[PDB]
């Protein structure tokens, strides 16, 4: 019964559009390129590789030119972009 | 200089004591009825 | 409040009391003009003081004059 | 007398209402009549529709309410308007048009206030009247 | 579907009802902030409130003051936080002393004798909210280096 | 001579100052080859410099220690065209300016719209009344004696005192 | 059909009846002056039309006539450039010799000593220094000889002719209906596939098949009049292929998709052409070929007499949320039917560009010899800054006008506008919290750090060796861009500009352009921008929003959108119309450009600019003084103002003594604009009152009646003389340093 405002009961739907943003987003991104910033992955594969790696080395940060920085900023735009579009397709929709 | 020790005791006083003490009792004055 | 005079040279052409937005003005009965009517200001303390009725007075120099003098709310026009 | 059943102007709310010194210190209220609904502009800011028949609206200052009645005078020829000034006692203060007729009409029965007997330029001068009571006009 | 309504179903009053202001979560956490929580003396908010604003003025002073780089750094941020809650405590008293006439009510916070309470309250919070802080920085080389001490 | 000071023709920092501006010339002038039109131009350059410092030195200005000529303005006639007789030509022209004016704005008051008389010109009368200011002093006298010129005190408007 | 062309023949006969009576657009003008004011009123709402008629049609055929008029000027001032170009200047010598020669288009007849004005420019030519840009266009253009300058300028006029000609056929003689000008589908579409595409096309043409081959000439040290003619470049295809071998192959390879054969014309090398600083002309031709092919597409989205394309009032009403009503709904009415509305945006939109342009321009600088070129490159720079926040705030202010004008409350019904409006409060008070947080943390800043140097303690400033405010995100966005080369963009051989981060591009023993680093004093000199942007914007939409009523003034739209108060009552209601929030936003936009324009020289001189000598290092114009300088108030009076105000004050006596002498006159025009500003209306009118009095003493008291300037005459009177002080100053201040010194 989550009032969104004074008077207006909505559905969140946080499980459902937080699941299918993610797969939505990580899937189209497991496309690999040969590309350095990637190393031969794909954008969210790559990304989970430069976290593993960066948690290997921790206290110690992410350098400037270490491209964690660049696949967690594009990683993250491209998840939010999914999960806007699809709260407004699921929420307004519904079909 | 003789009595070295006054303008430590005094400045802080006067330039932080003095002023909130006078502006306390002055925004008391101006906002009562 | 503000104060709000008329003076015998007004001719009740009943502009000033048309531009107050206020309604401070109006017209009451005299034989002073030919229009047969002067303007009064019964209603001062709702006067803000914008002088749009000195502004529309056609009589030369004024006919209605204001003088501003003690803000209260109304007269500054607080909506707060 | 004003009716507090009358209903108000579909409006979707404003920033621009009022506040705090309207429910402490006084507030007005404009009624109209209407005959038909019709897109009318808030003296707050913003567009409300005025319904067919009776309206009733809640405004912070004189001026705000004389200009709605201005606006709804100028542009649907709706002249019927009545302001009140109501206070947080309860007390409602019937204020314009004070007698019924609009103050830019004579009407009987109404006394000068304010008047001089005299031009502008007759009045006394500031060294005439200081250190004493006497009013500039004479 | 519309999110933005006028607000406490009032179109004229100045306020709009909007997610930010009237939701679930805000008014939840509105209504659970000591200031709004029900059941509580004026005394207990000011003792909550105290005991968060103090702890948490000590960390500025203690980092970024002129004695920041000595080895006093930690007394000198924790003396500067407790003048400013002496300060703001003035503060406080003289709001209260012109703001509010003497009434029997005493459950409210706006009331003389319930600021006086919440005054009181917020000036033993704060204090020992400082002095928390104060403690947890002496006694922890993790927060005199603000996580440096990792690497 | 006059305040101490000395005749330009005879002064060595006027002559320093000549110098000074011929050789701030000249070695702008030895980076353009000959015949080329910059030459020229600086060429010329140098002697309208060397003509001014000639006609200068000779004409009994005074100069000061800076170098620079210094005019009189006592009214001593050894310095009468330094400002006096300027400002008889200045007086002339400017008289000659205000009664022309003056007299088109009592032409236009007598039109029947003054106001298209101020932005529209009459040309031809406007270049009649231009022609007539050459002998402004004796008309404006004549104009003041009769009465013409001043309006009397109860005739133009003022505030309340 | 529906979009259709519709027209009235001789709809406003030619005559100059109405040239000798004016005043005759307006009713209240129309009857003669019997006061000066008529006079100012007469130059102020002449091309205000929609305040002289209500016919939506007329002030549209009003408009486009207008805008040929200009069009006509524009191409009088071009042509105008061409010829002096052609006749008084040095491009032939500068296109011998480009390091060494300045550019120079402006010789002075001698008069009274103003021939000292004509400096030694090099090529053997005095004249005045030209810092326009218009030496490398030519250059970049392929124009080798004055013969091509004297043919442009002939052009040029004979286009000003046509387009004058065109305003008064197409007033005068056919003027279109208003339904031909309510096509906004068929007007974007022309104007998207036609002006910009076709011209971007033609463009692309041109640098192909006549700027590549003549500036490889050119950089390859062949002279200018032993290279071959442009039509020999046309015809000669065995002329045009020893250059680019790809031409041997024709147009066989565009029409087959073999574009790759195409690749040594059609570039994406990035950076600098080494010979000559600027970009590569391939990589431009490519880039104008490919915008040619984007804009024709986006010129075909649009609905027209066929039944294919889009329909922007449909995609308007699309557009709707939970958030927001009706939504977009009522815009493409108001986009339609006002005038003001459509400037506003235009103006916004062609200011953002300016601004836009400035910075990419002198980033990646895209002529030849213009890198080294440093006076044209801070000229341009500061030009296109300025007419950038002029245009920014014309469209806040025709925003405003539109707002008080032409709003209907009854079209606008719970739409993004009214919403808008209805939030208003909530808006600017989030603005004005979010301006002060930005002035408090940005300018104190400098504060903090003038008091701890002068109190001697060091340790304690904001510096680089003192507590560090690093840029981390814009340096790490230059790591991105300076690794992006054969990673994010992998055939790209080069950065796309060298201030991202590399190698250090020299023209002439002149650094084109190099690193352009970032550390605390960039950090602080981009937050005092954003505090200046940001309330500029809270002037200028607070100005709008509260145009038509406040709960000051609940009948501010009746009063308009240019008065100057409601008088003295509720306070004072002084400078509460749109018009003065536009008037005191021209000052915000003044005092923001100013301080942009000032961290672009100050930079620039400091850590780009500079000489090449042996063993790679650069000297720098002021030697890097930035870093430690550019953090107090007073490193900038000292080290930016005090220092480099020497060329211009000493400009006496030399040929750069026109900039000493605009210097004081724009102090002296700027102090003027504060007996306006400071004053009012009363104090000159009695003052005036006795000036007639003196007059009438001697019966010459003019007709029409003499009056003190108006309010909101005042105040534009000081504004005006107040920008063009204090832009002038720093107009001559910055042309006689970076003339002197670079
Ligand atoms: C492909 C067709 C086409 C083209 C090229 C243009 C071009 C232009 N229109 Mg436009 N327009 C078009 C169709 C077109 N329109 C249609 C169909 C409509 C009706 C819906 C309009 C309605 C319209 C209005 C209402 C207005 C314009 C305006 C303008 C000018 C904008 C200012 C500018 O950048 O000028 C600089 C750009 C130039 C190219 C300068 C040269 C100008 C001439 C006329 C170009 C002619 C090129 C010619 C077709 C081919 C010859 C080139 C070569 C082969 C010899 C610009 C000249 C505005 C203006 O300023 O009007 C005067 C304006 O107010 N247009
Ligand atoms: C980023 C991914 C993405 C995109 C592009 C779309 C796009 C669309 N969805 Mg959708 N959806 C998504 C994720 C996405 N969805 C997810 C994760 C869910 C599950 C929660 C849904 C559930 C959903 C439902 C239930 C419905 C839709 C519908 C629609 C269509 C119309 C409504 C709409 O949002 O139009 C958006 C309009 C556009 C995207 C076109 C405009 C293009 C501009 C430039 C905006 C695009 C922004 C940017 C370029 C996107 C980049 C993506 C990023 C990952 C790189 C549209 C084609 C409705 C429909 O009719 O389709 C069947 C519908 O019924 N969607
Ligand atoms: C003439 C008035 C005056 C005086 C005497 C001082 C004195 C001082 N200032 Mg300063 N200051 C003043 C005006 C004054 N200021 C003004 C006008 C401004 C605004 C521009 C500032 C802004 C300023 C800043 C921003 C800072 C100082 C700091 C300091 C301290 C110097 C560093 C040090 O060793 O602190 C060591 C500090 C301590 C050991 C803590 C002392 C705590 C005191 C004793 C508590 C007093 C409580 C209170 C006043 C009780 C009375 C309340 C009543 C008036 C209502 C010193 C106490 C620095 C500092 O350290 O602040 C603490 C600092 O950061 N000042
Ligand atoms: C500050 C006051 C002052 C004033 C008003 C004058 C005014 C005059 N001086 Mg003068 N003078 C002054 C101070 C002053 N001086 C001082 C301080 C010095 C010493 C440096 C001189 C030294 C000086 C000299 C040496 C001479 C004058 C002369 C003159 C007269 C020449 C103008 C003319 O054509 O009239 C004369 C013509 C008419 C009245 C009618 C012509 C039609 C004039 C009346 C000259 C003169 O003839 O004095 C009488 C003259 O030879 N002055
Ligand atoms: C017909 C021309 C005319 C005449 C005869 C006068 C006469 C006078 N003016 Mg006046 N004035 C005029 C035009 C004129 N004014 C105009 C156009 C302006 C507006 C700029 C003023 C502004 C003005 C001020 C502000 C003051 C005077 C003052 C004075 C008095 C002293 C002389 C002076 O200071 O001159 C100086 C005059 C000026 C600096 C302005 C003159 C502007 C031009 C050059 C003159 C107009 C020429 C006109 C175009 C001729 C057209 C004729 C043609 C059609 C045939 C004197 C009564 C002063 C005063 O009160 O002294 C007691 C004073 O303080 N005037
Ligand atoms: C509006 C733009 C424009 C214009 C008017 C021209 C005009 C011309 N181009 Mg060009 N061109 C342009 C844009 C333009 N080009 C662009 C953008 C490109 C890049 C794709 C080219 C690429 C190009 C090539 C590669 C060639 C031309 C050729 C020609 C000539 C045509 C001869 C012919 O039909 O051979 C047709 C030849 C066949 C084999 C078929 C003519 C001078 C040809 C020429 O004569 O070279 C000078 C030639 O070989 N152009
Ligand atoms: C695309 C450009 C454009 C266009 C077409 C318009 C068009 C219009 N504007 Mg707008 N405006 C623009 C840009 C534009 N503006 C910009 C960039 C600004 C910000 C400065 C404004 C600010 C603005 C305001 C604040 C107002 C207008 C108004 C108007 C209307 C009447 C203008 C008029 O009659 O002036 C007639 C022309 C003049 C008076 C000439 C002005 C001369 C200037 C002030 C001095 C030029 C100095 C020169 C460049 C250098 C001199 C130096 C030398 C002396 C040494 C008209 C609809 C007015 C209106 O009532 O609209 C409803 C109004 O109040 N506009
Ligand atoms: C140097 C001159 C100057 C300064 C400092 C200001 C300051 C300000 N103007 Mg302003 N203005 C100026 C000239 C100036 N103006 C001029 C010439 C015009 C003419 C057109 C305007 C027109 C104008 C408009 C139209 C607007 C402003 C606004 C603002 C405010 C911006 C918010 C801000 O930065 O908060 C931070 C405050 C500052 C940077 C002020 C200096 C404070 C520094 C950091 C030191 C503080 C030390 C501390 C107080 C010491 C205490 C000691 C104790 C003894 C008291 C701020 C109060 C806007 C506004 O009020 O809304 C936000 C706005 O809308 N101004
Ligand atoms: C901006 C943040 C954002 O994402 O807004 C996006 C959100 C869009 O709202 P809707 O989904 O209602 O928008 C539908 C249309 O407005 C767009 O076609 O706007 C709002 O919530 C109102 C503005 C809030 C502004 C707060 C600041
Ligand atoms: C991080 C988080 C994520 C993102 C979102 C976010 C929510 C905005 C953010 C939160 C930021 C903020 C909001 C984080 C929330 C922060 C606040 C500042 C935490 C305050 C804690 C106060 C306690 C520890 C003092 C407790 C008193 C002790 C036990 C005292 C004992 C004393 C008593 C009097 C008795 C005598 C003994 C002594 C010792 C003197
Ligand atoms: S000053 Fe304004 S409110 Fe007062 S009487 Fe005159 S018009 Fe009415
Ligand atoms: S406007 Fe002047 S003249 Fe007319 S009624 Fe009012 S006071 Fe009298
Ligand atoms: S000072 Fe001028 S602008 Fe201000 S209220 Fe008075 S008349 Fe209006």
């Amino acid at each position: 019964k989550f009032e969104v405002s004074d008077g207006t009961p909505y559905d969140l739907n946080v499980p459902l559009v937080g699941a299918a943003s993610f797969i939505g987003w990580v899937v189209p991104t497991l496309l690999p390129s040969q590309i350095p910033l990637y190393g031969g992955k794909g954008l969210s594969t790559a990304f989970f590789a430069s976290i593993g790696t960066n948690l290997a080395k921790f206290p110690a940060p992410p350098g400037m030119t270490d491209p964690f920085w660049l696949l967690c900023f594009i990683w993250h735009s491209g998840l939010f972009a999914t999960m806007i579009l699809g709260s407004i397709g699921y929420n307004g929709y519904a079909a | 200089m003789t009595a070295a020790y006054l303008p430590s005791i005094l400045v802080p006083i006067i330039g932080l004591i003095f002023p909130g003490l006078v502006m306390a009792f002055a925004f008391i004055y101006i906002e009562q009825d | 409040s503000h104060s709000v005079k008329v003076y015998d040279t007004c001719i009740g052409c009943t502009q000033c009391v048309r531009a107050c937005p206020c309604d401070v003005l109006e017209m009451v009965s005299w034989d002073g003009c030919k229009a047969g009517q002067i303007a009064s200001a019964p209603r001062t303390e709702d006067c803000i003081g914008c002088k749009r009725c000195e502004t529309a007075c056609p009589t030369d120099f004024l006919s209605v004059r204001v003088y501003l003098g003690g803000e209260t709310t109304r007269s500054m026009g607080l909506a707060y | 007398t004003l009716n507090l059943q009358i209903p108000s102007p579909t409006f979707e709310g404003s920033t621009g209402g009022w506040l705090r010194a309207a429910e402490v210190e006084e507030k007005y209220a404009i009624t109209w009549t209407s005959p038909k609904e019709q897109v009318f502009e808030m003296p707050t800011g913003g567009a409300a529709i005025m319904r067919q028949g009776e309206n009733l609206l809640y405004l912070a200052r004189k001026e705000q309410c004389l200009a709605l009645a201005t606006q709804v005078k100028n542009s649907f020829k709706i002249t019927d308007y009545k302001v009140y000034r109501i206070f947080p006692s309860g007390e409602v203060q019937y204020l314009h048009p004070k007698d019924g007729v609009f103050p830019e009409k004579v009407n009987a029965g109404r006394v000068g206030v304010g008047n001089v007997s005299h031009s502008i330029g007759k009045n006394l001068n500031p060294a005439q009247i200081k250190f004493t009571s006497k009013s500039f006009n004479g | 579907s519309q999110f933005i309504k006028p607000y406490n179903d009032d179109p004229f009053v100045g306020n709009l009802a909007t997610p930010v202001s009237t939701s679930s979560f805000t008014k939840s956490l509105l209504s659970n902030l000591p200031a709004y929580r029900a059941g509580l003396s004026p005394l207990l908010r000011g003792v909550e409130i105290g005991l968060t604003h103090g702890y948490f003025l000590v960390g500025p002073f203690y980092k970024l003051g002129p004695l920041r780089n000595s080895d006093v750094a930690l007394l000198s941020g924790f003396f500067s936080a407790l003048g400013l809650i002496i300060i703001l405590v003035a503060c406080l008293t003289i709001y209260g002393v012109v703001s509010f006439e003497e009434t029997e009510a005493k459950d409210q916070l706006q009331t003389a004798k319930g600021w006086r309470q919440f005054t009181s309250g917020w000036l033993v919070g704060s204090v020992g909210g400082a002095s928390f802080a104060y403690i947890l920085i002496s006694n922890i080389p993790f927060l005199q280096t603000a996580g440096m001490s990792m690497l | 001579d006059v305040a101490g000071l000395t005749p330009c023709g005879e002064s060595k920092e006027f002559a320093r100052r000549l110098d000074g501006s011929v050789k701030k010339l000249q070695t702008r002038l030895k980076k353009y080859e000959a015949g080329t039109p910059p030459a020229l131009a600086l060429q010329k350059q140098i002697d309208k410099t060397k003509n001014r410092f000639d006609r200068y030195g000779k004409a009994g200005l005074l100069c000061g220690t800076d170098g620079l000529p210094h005019l009189i303005a006592d009214g001593r006639w050894s310095h009468s065209g330094e400002f006096v007789i300027p400002g008889l030509f200045f007086l002339y022209v400017a008289g000659w300016i205000g009664w022309v004016g003056r007299s088109y704005v009592l032409f236009a008051r007598t039109a029947d719209k003054p106001t298209e008389k101020e932005i529209i010109i009459d040309v031809p009368v406007a270049l009649s009344f231009v022609s007539t200011g050459f002998i402004w002093p004796f008309s404006a006298f004549k104009e003041f004696t009769s009465g013409n010129l001043i309006v009397p005190a109860d005739e133009i408007t003022v505030s309340p005192r | 059909k529906k979009v259709s062309i519709t027209v009235d023949r001789d709809p406003v006969a030619t005559s100059f009846e109405k040239w000798a009576q004016p005043g005759h657009f307006s009713r209240t003008l129309a009857k003669g002056p019997k006061t000066t004011t008529w006079i100012w009123n007469l130059h102020a709402d002449v091309h205000d039309f929609d305040s002289h008629t209500n016919s939506l049609e007329d002030i549209s055929r009003k408009i486009f006539s207008a805008h040929f008029g200009q069009l006509s000027i524009i191409f009088l001032w071009l042509s105008g450039m061409y010829f002096h170009g052609a006749r008084f200047s040095n491009y032939s010598a500068w296109l011998s010799n480009p390091t060494a020669v300045k550019p120079s288009a402006q010789v002075v007849w001698p008069i009274v000593g103003q021939e000292i004005l004509n400096g030694d420019v090099g090529g053997g030519f005095q004249g005045v220094q030209v810092t326009s840009g218009f030496f490398q266009i030519w250059r970049a253009s392929g124009i080798t000889s004055e013969v091509e300058l004297y043919w442009c300028a002939l052009a040029g006029l004979l286009m000003s002719g046509l387009m004058i000609f065109a305003g008064w056929f197409h007033y005068h003689k056919a003027a279109p209906k208003l339904e031909w000008f309510q096509n906004a589908e068929s007007m974007l579409n022309h104007h998207l596939s036609g002006l910009l595409g076709l011209g971007c096309l033609s463009w692309a043409g041109h640098q192909i098949h006549i700027s590549l081959p003549v500036n490889k000439l050119l950089d390859a040290g062949v002279a200018p009049q032993e290279i071959p003619l442009p039509h020999e470049f046309l015809v000669n295809r065995d002329l045009m292929a020893q250059l680019y071998p790809s031409f041997s192959k024709g147009l066989v390879p565009f029409f087959t998709l073999n574009w790759s054969e195409y690749s040594d014309f059609l570039t994406f090398k990035g950076g600098l052409n080494p010979v000559t600083g600027g970009l590569w002309l391939s990589d431009t031709a490519h880039h104008h070929l490919a915008l040619a092919v984007l804009f024709i597409v986006a010129g075909h989205m649009y609905r027209t007499n066929w039944g294919i394309g889009h329909s922007m009032k449909e995609i308007l009403e699309a557009h709707k949320g939970p958030f927001t009503g009706e939504g977009h709904k009522g815009l493409y009415e108001i986009l339609t039917t006002s005038w003001h509305a459509q400037l506003a945006i235009n103006l916004a939109m062609m200011g953002s560009v300016s601004i836009i342009v400035a910075h990419h321009m002198y980033a990646m600088p895209p002529y030849p010899y213009i890198a080294t070129d440093y006076p044209t490159q801070l000229s341009i720079f500061t030009h296109h800054m300025w007419i950038g926040g002029f245009c920014v705030v014309g469209g806040a202010a025709h925003a405003g006008i539109f707002m008080v004008r032409d709003y209907n409350p009854a079209q606008n019904y719970n739409n993004l506008l009214d919403r808008v409006i209805r939030h208003r409060d909530a808006i600017i008070s989030h603005l004005n919290w979010i301006c002060i947080f930005l002035g408090f943390h940005s300018f104190g800043l400098y504060i903090h750090n003038d008091t701890m140097r002068a109190l001697g303690r060091t340790q304690d400033m904001f510096s680089d060796t003192a507590i560090q405010l690093k840029p981390v995100f814009a340096q790490w966005v230059q790591s991105i861009h300076t690794l992006a080369p054969g990673n994010t963009t992998p055939n790209a051989l080069a950065t796309a500009s060298y201030a991202f981060g590399g190698d250090v591009v020299a023209v002439g023993n002149k650094v084109a352009m190099m690193p352009i680093s970032l550390g605390t004093a960039d950090f602080m000199v981009h937050h005092i921008h954003a505090f200046t942007i940001h309330v500029t914007v809270l002037i200028l939409l607070k100005g709008v929003l509260f145009s038509r009523n406040s709960r000051l003034i609940p009948d501010k739209a009746n009063l308009g959108f240019r008065f100057p108060c409601d008088g003295p009552g509720r306070g004072g209601t002084c400078q509460s119309s749109a018009w003065d929030s536009v008037f005191l936003g021209l000052f915000w936009m003044y005092n923001c450009i100013s301080v942009v324009i000032f961290h672009f020289s100050w930079k620039m001189q400091s850590d780009v600019w500079g000489t090449v000598q042996a063993d790679g290092t650069v000297t720098h114009i002021t030697g890097g003084n930035f870093a430690q300088s550019a953090i107090t108030i007073n490193g900038w009076l000292r080290d930016f103002l005090w220092a480099q105000a020497s060329q211009v004050i000493q400009s006496y006596g030399s040929a750069l003594s026109a900039y000493g002498l605009i210097f004081l006159g724009a102090h002296f025009i700027w102090a003027f604009s504060l007996m306006f500003l400071f004053s009012g209306r009363g104090y000159w009118q009695e003052l005036i009152e006795s000036i007639v009095w003196a007059h009438n003493k001697l019966n010459v008291a003019p007709a029409i009646q003499p009056r003190a300037l108006s309010i909101t005459q005042g105040r534009a009177v000081g504004l005006a003389h107040y920008l063009l002080g204090g832009i002038g100053t720093t107009w001559a201040f910055f042309l006689a340093r970076i003339i002197s010194v670079g």
